[PDB]
């Protein structure tokens, strides 16, 4: 599947040494499936596969 | 988590204090006073009659 229009939200965060970040996005898909997610910093560590 | 206020010392007034912890929805309090009393210490000398 291909998704076209993407935003990003983020409406809290604590530089703690636990996951204390949350963010929110939107999109729009072209069909039912499944996808892969992953981060393009260093900085930054996502738990969600 | 400690939450430190002033009310004047009037009574029969409603006061309003804000409550605010990042990460959290904020919170609002209301308090009224509704009496204060003070009472001395005393110590007898003679009596009459």
């Amino acid at each position: 599947p291909s998704v076209t229009d993407m935003s990003c939200e983020v409406p809290a965060c604590t530089h703690s040494s636990d996951f204390g970040g949350v963010a929110i996005i939107k999109y729009t898909a072209s069909k039912k499936g499944k996808c892969a997610v992953h981060s393009m910093t260093n900085a930054v560590t996502i738990r969600e596969a | 988590y400690e939450h430190v206020t002033v009310i004047p010392n009037t009574v029969g007034v409603p006061y309003k204090t804000l409550v605010n912890r990042p990460g959290y929805s904020p919170m609002v309090l209301e308090m009224e006073l509704q009496s204060v009393t003070l009472e001395p210490t005393l110590s007898l000398d003679y009596i009459t009659c």
